[PDB]
């Protein structure tokens, strides 16, 4: 169950712009500059 | 066609024979042609 929880978490990290981590907060604005929120939806979420 | 100096050859209601006629030449029916170039600026979807 920890494995599935960690999977869901890490996936939650690269989507859903409304969450950061206590620190860098900028290389996230380097990473997630490829997803182009909000064109992302289910079909895409499940593929991820 | 007007007269020599009379009013007009369509007022006297009297027929005339020898008035003057325009003529064209061999080929005055050349159809016309135009062309356009199209290129669009902003696509519909976009952005990495």
């Amino acid at each position: 169950i920890d494995a599935i929880c960690s999977v869901e978490g890490i996936l939650l990290l690269i989507l859903s712009r409304q969450t950061t981590i206590p620190g860098y907060e900028d290389e996230l604005n380097k990473l997630r500059t490829g997803i182009s929120q909000p064109k992302v939806t289910e079909r895409q979420y499940r593929r991820a | 066609p007007i007269y020599t100096s009379g009013l007009q050859k369509m007022q006297s209601s009297k027929v005339s024979m020898a008035n003057v006629v325009l003529s064209a030449g061999s080929d005055v029916i050349r159809q016309a042609a135009i062309k356009y170039n199209v290129v669009r600026t902003q696509e519909i979807i976009l952005f990495e």
